């Protein structure tokens, strides 16, 4: 995954170039439309948007050094250098409409402010984010 | 000597580990099954015993 | 004093009240009602509470945030008040406006009991059809509805009284005299203030509330310790 | 003027549900990988519709 | 490159059923627990496309209070209501839904993957986006009504001291889901 | 005939979602620091910060950052194999994050106790929108190791439940992350 | 240990071994939904121990006189007895509070466990013939319990209550022609009565108790008799039982359930109140109150009340009130409930004897017809409560009463279908799973290209691999590879640290042979039973 991991530091220069112009700008510039002072909202968006940028550059390019050539990456793959396992995926959950609903529940609560809508709707959120992480490892029934 | 997990893959000491933070041998998600797994198998050995059910009509 | 109170009521009522009460307090049609004649009162209640200004017409304007201070409550309650007078607010013996003290009749530092028994007969026949047996609340028609008790002062409650908010009757001095307002004041104050000794209250509603905590989460409690004891299979 | 062609753009999507409901269990039935001949993107190289896991080969 | 044998006893896989020849009973329960991605697709497309015909609803009512003067059915209030909520329901509960629906159906096809990498995140995003917009729309059912403060919710228009129906904490709810 | 190397998914899903979580918390930072400048117009900001309890906050702050090292103790452990070292740290790190908390909890108690408030300042209403959010991501997160320690109770070892364990170390270290970033702004500079 | 005397004796007068060894071997079976009736019935038992409790400081009289007692912010105040007594069981004695608020806690978990219990009848099919007596039996057990609620309720004459007397009182009056009379006669004259607390509290401590406990022991004699059900499964047949002996498992997991639910009920009445009879004051016919409810098993009846128009009939010199459609209405309910297993006889055209239990997913009709009614139900509950729901959410009341109307039509229509789909869509997964076996989850690229699912065959394959498809036999279909114990622990130990080896490999040696062993018992079972089927 060498391009995606390289691509992620043209937006992280620029952003970064970005919130330094805007910063000293903000704070020497004069202009009859505007008072002079550091505008502090998009000098602490622009540098941490450039950390996220180079959260994920950082992050993908220290993880491509050691993956070999797959040949998804690889110009002249034929089509079964990728047989065998592909990977486990979820067939089937309900506890995701399940989360939904709890969020939901807690939502309203938050809305009206209800103080036991808040305490059942976080009770719910654990319960089924709980549940959906324990969905392939429930034991088999010993009776 | 220190403790494996009897559902531990075996592997190449010279391979570092089964999985690490950052790298696997697989493209998804392991399976919770173990992959050392090969599945399918017989239905004997599931263990399932298919009920045979009549009911009065 | 109380014509630079006057000067700064005006002044703010220039900037907040003017479009729906008009320039003269005679009103605007169908933005807001004449002020002419509504008292100290009226004004301390609307302000203070924060149902005044109102932002948008509907069923019931709704306690909020309060827009002005205590003091500026004043100054806009002096100025109206020079507009034809009401009734005013009730200031104790030395001459601070009146808070803990009107917490019944025989108030000396604590609540007497005698006061509380018969503010709770005199609020169960004037106001607990709205308000629901100490004060959480009701339901009135189209969107309507009687407050929960809780966040007013003793002030507000005796203004309150008087004035006649919104869909809320008015209680003169002469209907309920100045003792049973302060007895109902004592009730209000000692069931908002003291815990129930059976435990959590759940809200105090009533039946509804024991139902749905007992007949949702109660069952469903002994439901998971019956699929814990029991066989799945 | 705008409000006239206002009510005249909500009608147009009175055809668009017709049209929906309709070929969703009425339409003309697609035997070919792709009907329109040219597609270019990989989802062409599968059938209409693809199986539950997309690809019975890939190319 | 190389070249398979031409093998013996083969014959192309069989092509899946269209549309329109459905069992009863074939999706109710599928759709509450499917992490199918084309699935969920098509319910993302679907939902998408029922919310803009509610905000356009709401648009069409606009557009008809403009048409003379005066105020002919509705009131400041009520048309306030009207633009916040078309404004709201046309970009974050028709627009984003719909972008990601296409996304979940298509992407996968277009880059050869059998699957998307978390199917049951993307089921939890498709409910967590109707229940935004229910809980979005709820506000039409207080007495009061939904939020009018535009969709951009502009403060201390926001605040509760200047907008303080249930409305205004409803679209809020309603924006975070989404 | 050995398999090739590849990116681990389901971190490379979870570094995401924490890119996106650090996102969250650079609008709370914002709304600090203009705070902190309407604040510092009149001198008022520091007659705020006269509040503040800098040796205690250091204290939860060793704790903090002594439980991120527990729990990538366990992550060596998972990644070897080994269920026992990993049952160990996490709970360790559990331990901790649950002292961190009350070690907050009892901050908000006395900062309340002489005066500060979310209503009785700009100051507290800042402090505490910051501090409070941080706390309940702190509490997901040790609600997330016991979450891993039941999957490990309940279901076999494989490498599918260590990929688990990683992955709810790197959520940790965020949160450890945000509090140093959070301390330094809140209690140092000021 | 002296036992052989003491048995000596006994069988030697009573000639006991016989009978006493046919009762500890009878069994049971172990599904955890039939535990539900034991709730009700433990609730029942806590219900009579606290009520005599409390018929040890309560004075049912309806004289007036003046409150001097612990409760100071009523002192001076002029009420009933009956209250006055209560006052004092709440402030006077010593834990009084606590046993009030646990019989009080205690009526509504009967109520409502008697209902679930209800529905896992319904929903299972288990009224089917030769049990439609103990469905006649149960349903006047709720009918009773209910009225008991609301005699219990009644007593204590607090304003909330006395509310709700007037109400039945003006209930009764506008029955036509009987209204009047009938009236006289419960009351013994105008409403309120001298004699009405009294008559409300022996039918409340004696009359509607006996009715209740004569008819918990027919039921649970009846149940007793006709052996308890069955789902489907492996080797259970409708001429079986399969499931535990009394001694020793079902009896101490019995009472172990009745400490759980004696402490449950217990700790209720500590931590949460439930009828704070000091805030409503003495019942006084002019005043009221906005939120005044019933109780929840009562609300239903309340939300009728609401829900029925102003449909009033003017002939001449009478009238019929219009909540006379109301007591029309209930009555057709009640009489609905008592009459399903007649009218599903009528309309399935089964009159056959059953012992094996439906699932839900394979009846549609009844368990449409079950969740359009729990809909209706909760709809006139929802609606009984409805100014509450309005001043806590903030809904009109005015649309809180059209909901109500509007709503017990379309809510049951749009429940029916929707309950009717999702019942199809979960059969429909069955037969996915008899047919292709059971996703595994695992995806697999072949080398032309294809992704395929692994799926793991329940039964055998045919040549090409897939499954010879089984047929479907009512019972549940496992559809994980964690159901059939692929991630079953593979490490045996504490938390802290492994158990040794000799112990751990012996242990799964062993734990894997019982598997096989209990596997080939249930598969011999089966078996026989197709061959007594020939
Ligand atoms: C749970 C409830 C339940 O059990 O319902 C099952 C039942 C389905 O019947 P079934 O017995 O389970 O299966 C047999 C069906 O025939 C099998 O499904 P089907 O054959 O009906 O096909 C799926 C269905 C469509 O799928 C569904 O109805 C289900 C998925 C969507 C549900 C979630 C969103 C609903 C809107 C929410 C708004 C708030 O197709 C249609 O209805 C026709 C095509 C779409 C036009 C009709 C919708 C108009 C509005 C959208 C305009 C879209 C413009 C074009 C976009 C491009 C489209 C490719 O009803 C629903 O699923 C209703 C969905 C909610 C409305
Ligand atoms: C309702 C009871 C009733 O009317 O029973 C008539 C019934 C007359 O039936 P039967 O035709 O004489 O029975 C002759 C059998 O061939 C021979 O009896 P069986 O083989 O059918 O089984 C009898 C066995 C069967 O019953 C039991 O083992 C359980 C106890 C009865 C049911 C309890 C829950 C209802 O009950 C007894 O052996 C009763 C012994 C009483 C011991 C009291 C010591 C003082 O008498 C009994 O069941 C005896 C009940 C004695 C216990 C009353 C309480 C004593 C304290
Ligand atoms: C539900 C319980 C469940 O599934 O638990 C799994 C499990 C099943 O037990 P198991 O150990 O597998 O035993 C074998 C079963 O026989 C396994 O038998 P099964 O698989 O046949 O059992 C499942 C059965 C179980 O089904 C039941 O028993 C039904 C009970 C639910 C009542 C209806 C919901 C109430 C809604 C009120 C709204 C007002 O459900 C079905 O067969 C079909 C679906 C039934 C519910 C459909 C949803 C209702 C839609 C209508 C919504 C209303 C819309 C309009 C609103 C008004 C507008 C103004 O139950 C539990 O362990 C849960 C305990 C409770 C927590
Ligand atoms: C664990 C404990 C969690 C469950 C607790 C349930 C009790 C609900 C409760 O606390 O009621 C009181 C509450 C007052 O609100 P509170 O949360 O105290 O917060 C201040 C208000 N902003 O009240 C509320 O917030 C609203 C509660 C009203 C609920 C609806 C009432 C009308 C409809 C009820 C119909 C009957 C019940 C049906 C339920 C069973 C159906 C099978
Ligand atoms: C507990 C589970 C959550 C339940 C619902 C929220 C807690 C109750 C709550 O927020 O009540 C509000 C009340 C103070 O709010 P109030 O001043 O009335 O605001 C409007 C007027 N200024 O709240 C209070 O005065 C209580 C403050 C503590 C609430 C607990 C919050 C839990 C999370 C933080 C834990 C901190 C460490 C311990
Ligand atoms: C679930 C989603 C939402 C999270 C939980 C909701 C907020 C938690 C409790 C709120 C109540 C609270 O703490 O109120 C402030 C409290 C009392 O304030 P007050 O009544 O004015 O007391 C003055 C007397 N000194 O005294 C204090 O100020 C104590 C410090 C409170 C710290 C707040 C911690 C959480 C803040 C971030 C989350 C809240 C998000 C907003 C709600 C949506
Ligand atoms: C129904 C007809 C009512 C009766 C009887 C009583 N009140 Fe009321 N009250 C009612 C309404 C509709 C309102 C809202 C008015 C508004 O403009 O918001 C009120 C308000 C109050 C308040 C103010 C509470 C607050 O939020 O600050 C108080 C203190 C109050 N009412 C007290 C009260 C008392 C003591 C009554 C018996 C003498 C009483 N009210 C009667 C409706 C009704
Ligand atoms: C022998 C059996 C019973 C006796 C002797 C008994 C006795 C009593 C007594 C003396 C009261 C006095 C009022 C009070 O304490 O406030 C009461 C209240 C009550 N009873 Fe019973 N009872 C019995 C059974 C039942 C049953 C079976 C139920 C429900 C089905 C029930 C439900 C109630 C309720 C709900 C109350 C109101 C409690 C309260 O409001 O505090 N009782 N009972
Ligand atoms: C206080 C009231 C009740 C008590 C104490 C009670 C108790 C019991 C018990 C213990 C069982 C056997 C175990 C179980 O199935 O849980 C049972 C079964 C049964 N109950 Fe009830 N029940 C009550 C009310 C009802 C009601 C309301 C109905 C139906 C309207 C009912 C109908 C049945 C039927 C038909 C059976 C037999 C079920 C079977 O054999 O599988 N009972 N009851
Ligand atoms: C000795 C007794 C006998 C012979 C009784 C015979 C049966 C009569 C009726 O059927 C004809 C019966 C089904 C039922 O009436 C629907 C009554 C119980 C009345 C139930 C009832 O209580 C309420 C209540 O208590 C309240 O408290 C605060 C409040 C209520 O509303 C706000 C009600 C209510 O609205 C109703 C209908
Ligand atoms: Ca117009």
């Amino acid at each position: 995954m060498k391009s995606s991991a390289k691509l992620m530091y043209g937006p992280t220069v620029f952003m970064a170039a970005m919130a330094v112009i805007y910063i000293f700008a903000t704070m020497h510039v004069s202009d009859g439309g505007s008072v002079k002072g550091v505008e502090w909202v998009g000098s602490v968006a622009l540098v941490l948007s450039a950390g996220l940028t180079l959260m994920l550059g950082v992050y993908l390019h220290f993880t491509e050094v050691r993956v070999d050539v797959l040949p998804e990456d690889w110009e002249e793959a034929e089509v079964a250098d990728k047989a065998g396992t592909l990977g486990f995926f979820s067939p089937s959950s309900i506890w995701p409409a399940a989360m939904s609903g709890a969020v939901g529940f807690l939502a309203f609560g938050v809305v009206y402010f209800h103080y036991w809508m808040i305490a059942v709707g976080l009770m719910l959120l654990i319960f089924t984010i709980t549940k959906l992480n324990l969905q392939y490892g429930v034991p088999k029934e010993k009776h | 000597k220190h403790f494996v997990d009897p559902a531990w893959p075996e592997h190449n000491p010279a391979d570092g580990h089964v999985v690490t933070e950052l790298i696997s041998k697989v493209a998804g998600a392991s399976s919770p099954w173990g992959d050392d797994k090969e599945f399918p198998v017989s239905a004997e050995e599931t263990g399932y015993v298919h009920p045979y059910t009549r009911i009065n009509r | 004093d109380d014509q630079a109170l006057i000067s700064e009521g005006k002044d703010l009522y220039d900037v907040a009240c003017i479009t729906c009460h008009g320039v003269n307090l005679q009103g605007v049609e169908d933005r807001g009602p004449s002020l002419v004649g509504v008292g100290e009162g009226a004004v301390y209640f609307q302000v203070h509470s924060g149902r005044m200004p109102i932002l948008r017409n509907e069923a019931q304007a709704e306690r909020k945030a309060p827009r002005y201070t205590e003091a500026q409550t004043l100054a806009i309650a002096a100025y109206v008040a020079a507009n034809g007078g009401g009734p005013g607010l009730v200031y104790n013996e030395d001459g601070t406006l009146a808070m803990e003290e009107l917490r019944g009749e025989n108030y000396d530092g604590q609540i007497t009991s005698a006061d509380v028994a018969r503010g709770g007969d005199l609020f169960r026949l004037n106001c607990a059809s709205c308000h629901n047996f100490t004060g959480r609340g009701g339901a009135l028609s189209s969107g309507k509805y009687a407050p929960n008790l809780d966040a007013a002062n003793e002030q507000e409650i005796y203004q309150a009284m008087l004035t006649g908010p919104q869909n809320m009757p008015k209680f003169s001095d002469r209907q309920l005299s100045a003792d049973e307002k302060k007895d109902i004041i004592a009730f209000i104050k000692s069931t908002k203030e003291t815990p129930s000794p059976g435990g959590y209250s759940l809200g105090s509603l009533g039946p509804v509330a024991e139902g749905l905590f007992m007949w949702v989460f109660g069952i469903l409690v002994l439901v998971a310790a019956a699929m814990w004891i029991g066989s799945r299979s | 003027i705008s409000t006239v062609f206002s009510f005249l753009l909500g009608l147009s999507v009175i055809p668009f549900i017709w049209n929906v409901f309709k070929s969703w269990r009425y339409g003309e039935l697609v035997t070919v990988d792709d009907p329109w001949g040219y597609g270019n993107s990989l989802e062409w190289a599968t059938s209409c519709p693809p199986p539950r896991h997309n690809f019975a080969s890939l190319p | 490159t190389a070249v398979a044998p031409r093998v013996d006893g083969h014959v192309a896989p069989q092509r899946p059923e269209p549309t329109g020849h459905a069992r009863k009973g074939s999706k109710a329960w599928l759709m509450m627990t499917t992490t199918d991605h084309k699935q969920l697709g098509i319910m993302y497309i679907i939902m998408s496309f029922s919310f803009f015909f509610l905000g356009g609803l709401m648009a069409l009512l606009i557009r008809a209070e403009l048409f003379t003067p005066g105020l002919q059915f509705l009131s400041n209030e009520q048309f306030n209501q009207l633009f916040t909520m078309h404004g709201t329901v046309m970009l974050l509960l028709y627009g984003t839904p719909i972008v990601w629906g296409f996304a979940n159906y298509v992407l996968p096809l277009q880059i050869g993957a059998p699957d998307v990498a978390f199917p049951r995140l993307n089921a939890f995003g498709f409910w967590i986006t109707t229940v935004g917009g229910v809980a979005m729309l709820t506000g039409f059912l207080t007495p009061g009504g939904a939020a009018d403060f535009g969709w951009t919710m502009y403060s201390p228009l926001s605040d509760a001291i200047h907008s303080p129906g249930l409305g205004s904490d409803m679209w809020i709810v309603g924006v975070g889901a989404t | 005939v050995a398999a090739l190397n590849r990116p681990n998914m389901v971190s490379v899903g979870t570094i995401v979602f924490l890119s996106q979580e650090l996102m969250f918390f650079a609008g709370l930072f914002a709304m600090y620091f203009v705070s902190r400048a309407n604040g510092l117009a009149n001198g008022s900001w520091g007659e705020q910060t006269d509040h503040l309890n800098v040796p205690y906050a250091l204290l939860i702050t060793v704790i903090l950052v002594s439980s991120s090292v527990t729990c990538q103790f366990g992550v060596f452990a998972a990644e070897r194999g080994d269920v026992y070292g990993l049952r160990k740290w996490f709970l360790v790190t559990i331990i901790l994050g649950s002292i961190f908390v009350i070690g907050q909890g009892y901050e908000y108690i006395t900062l309340v106790g002489h005066g500060l408030t979310i209503q009785s300042s700009v100051y507290g209403s800042a402090f505490f929108i910051t501090t409070g959010f941080h706390a309940l991501h702190v509490i997901a997160g040790v609600m997330a190791f016991v979450v891993v320690l039941m999957r490990i109770h309940k279901s076999k070892f494989t490498p599918a439940q260590a990929t688990a364990a990683m992955v709810v170390s790197y959520y940790w270290h965020f949160v450890d992350v945000v509090w140093i970033g959070l301390f330094i702004t809140i209690y140092f500079i000021q | 240990m002296s036992l052989a005397t003491v048995g000596n004796n006994l069988d030697s007068r009573y000639t006991m071994a016989s009978g006493i060894r046919r009762q500890i071997n009878k069994v049971f079976p172990t599904h955890w939904s039939f535990m539900l009736g034991e709730i009700a019935l433990y609730s029942f038992i806590v219900l009579l121990l606290t009520g005599v409790y409390l018929t040890l400081f309560f004075d049912p009289s309806i004289t007036k006189v003046i409150y001097d007692g612990g409760y100071l912010p009523l002192n001076g105040v002029e009420m009933s007895r009956a209250y006055a007594t209560a006052l004092d069981i709440s402030f006077e004695v010593r834990g009084g509070l606590f046993i009030r608020q646990m019989h009080h806690w205690a009526a509504l978990l009967f109520v409502v466990s008697m209902l679930v219990h209800m529905l896992r009848i319904f929903f299972t099919g288990a009224f089917r013939r030769p049990r439609e007596a103990n469905w006649i039996i149960g349903v006047v057990l709720i009918i009773l319990g209910m009225a008991e609620g609301f005699m219990g309720y009644s007593l204590p004459d607090d304003l909330l209550s006395g509310v709700g007397l007037r109400i039945m009182s003006a209930i009764i009056v506008g029955l036509p022609i009987i209204g009047t009379w009938m009236h006289w006669l419960i009351f013994g004259g105008d409403f309120p009565s001298d004699l009405m607390l009294d008559r409300f509290y022996i039918a409340h401590v004696l009359i509607i108790p006996a009715i209740l406990l004569g008819l918990i022991a027919a039921h649970l004699a009846l149940v007793w008799y006709q052996k308890h059900t069955q789902f489907p499964g492996a080797g259970r047949t409708e001429n079986n039982v399969i499931g535990i002996r009394i001694m020793p498992l079902f009896a101490v997991k019995a009472v172990a359930f009745g400490l759980i639910v004696f402490g449950f009920l217990a700790l209720l009445a500590g931590v949460t109140t439930i009828n704070a009879i000091w805030n409503l004051g003495p019942y006084n016919p002019s005043q009221v109150s906005a939120g005044s409810q019933p109780d929840v098993y009562m609300l239903w009846t309340d939300g009728a009340a609401r829900v029925m128009p102003a449909w009033e009939l003017y002939l001449g010199n009478y009238t019929i009130p219009a909540v006379f459609w109301v007591a029309v209405m209930l009555g057709i309910l009640v009489v609905l409930l008592v009459t399903y297993p007649f009218i599903e006889r009528k309309f399935t055209g089964d009159d056959a004897h059953h012992n094996l239990l439906q699932r839900p997913r394979d009846v549609p009709v009844r368990t449409s017809l079950g969740v359009m009614a729990l809909v209706f139900y909760i709809l006139l509950t929802v609606s009984g409560g409805n100014d509450v729901y309005a001043m806590q959410f903030h809904v009109s009341l005015n649309a809180m009463t059209w909901i109500g109307r509007i709503g017990l039509i379309v809510g049951p229509a749009i429940a029916y279908f929707i309950t009717y789909r999702l019942c199809i869509g979960l059969q429909r997964s069955d037969r996915e799973v008899l047919e292709h076996g059971i996703e595994t989850g695992i995806i697999k690229q072949m080398p032309n290209g294809a992704f395929i699912e692994v799926h793991q065959p329940l039964g055998p394959v045919d040549d090409h691999g897939h499954p010879i498809p089984l047929p479907y036999a009512g019972a549940a279909v496992p559809k994980q590879m964690n159901q059939l114990g692929y991630a079953e622990v593979e490490t045996r130990g504490g938390f802290f640290g492994p158990d040794p080896e000799d112990i751990r490999a012996k242990a799964k040696e062993i734990e894997h042979a019982n598997h096989i062993e209990e596997a080939n018992t249930l598969r011999a079972l089966n078996e026989a039973n197709i061959e007594r089927d020939k």
